[PDB]
């Protein structure tokens, strides 16, 4: 763990949640204590409700919400997913899981 | 003693603790608040001064190039109000508008906003060099549209 965040989402909310359908490539909410600065390259191990595989995502921060935030947001970054066949593979399972779902109006960890 | 975002950009390294201090005794003396004195001033760049507001003020802050144009909510919002105020609308969830600004100080655009829209307006930070230029990436994809 020495630089590398994981993220485990046991099911279709907690995917919801962390899903961030506005970011170009797709993003994911990652709930960490730690500040960061937009743009910096992080590492993160995946874990989707479907199955038991890490996925590995070499993403870059696009959002963070700070500890101590304003109200029952968690702190966290948001992780844009790289261009490429890695990324649109998550992006893709991800969209599959929440069909319908995503222009719903449940408040997400981000928007 | 230097406080609040002043001491944040310090702790940052964005600027020198002398510059810290005049630009807070001038904002105090100006009754201004220290982000708006600061961007004002121009005392650092843009997103160090974002950086320091978000964590500060205990706020979200999005990297808005970043942000996928096709899905902007900036047509809530009349052109008259994206005149008046410096902000960005970005999207729409429920009864949520969120908003890009870059003082965490705004308050009139905010419920301007509110009152047009009859929305829930969140603020979420995007720096103010993002902002300017964003909001008119966007018109220009949202023109292309028709209208």
């Amino acid at each position: 763990r020495q630089g590398i965040l994981s993220l485990a989402l046991k099911d279709k909310p907690a995917l919801y949640s962390a899903y961030m359908p506005f970011v170009k490539g797709g993003g994911i909410f990652v709930p960490t204590p730690k500040r960061y600065m937009l743009g910096d390259e992080v590492f993160l191990l995946l874990t989707l409700p479907d199955s038991s595989e890490r996925l590995p995502v070499a993403g870059k921060v696009i959002w963070t919400t700070p500890a101590g935030a304003q109200g029952n947001r968690a702190a966290g970054i948001g992780v844009q997913f790289p261009d490429g066949p890695e990324g649109e593979a998550v992006r893709n399972k991800i969209e599959t899981l929440l069909a319908g779902l995503t222009t719903s109006d449940k408040p997400t960890h981000t928007m | 003693m230097i406080t609040g975002i002043a001491r944040r950009l310090v702790q940052d390294g964005a600027v020198e603790e002398a510059v810290a201090r005049s630009a807070m005794d001038q904002a105090s003396a100006a009754k201004v608040p220290l982000p708006q004195w600061f961007a004002e001033k121009k005392l650092v760049t843009a997103s160090q001064l974002a950086a320091a507001n978000a964590v500060e003020f205990g706020m979200s802050l999005l990297d808005v190039s970043a942000f996928d144009a096709s899905q902007n909510a900036v047509k809530l919002v009349s052109e008259e109000l994206l005149q008046k105020h410096q902000v960005l609308p970005l999207f729409k969830r429920g009864n949520r508008l969120f908003v890009g600004v870059s003082n965490p100080t705004q308050t009139r655009a905010l419920d301007d906003i509110k009152f047009h829209t009859n929305l829930v307006v969140e603020p979420i930070l995007v720096d103010e060099d993002q902002i300017r230029r964003t909001l008119e990436q966007w018109q220009a994809s949202n023109a292309a549209l028709g209208s």
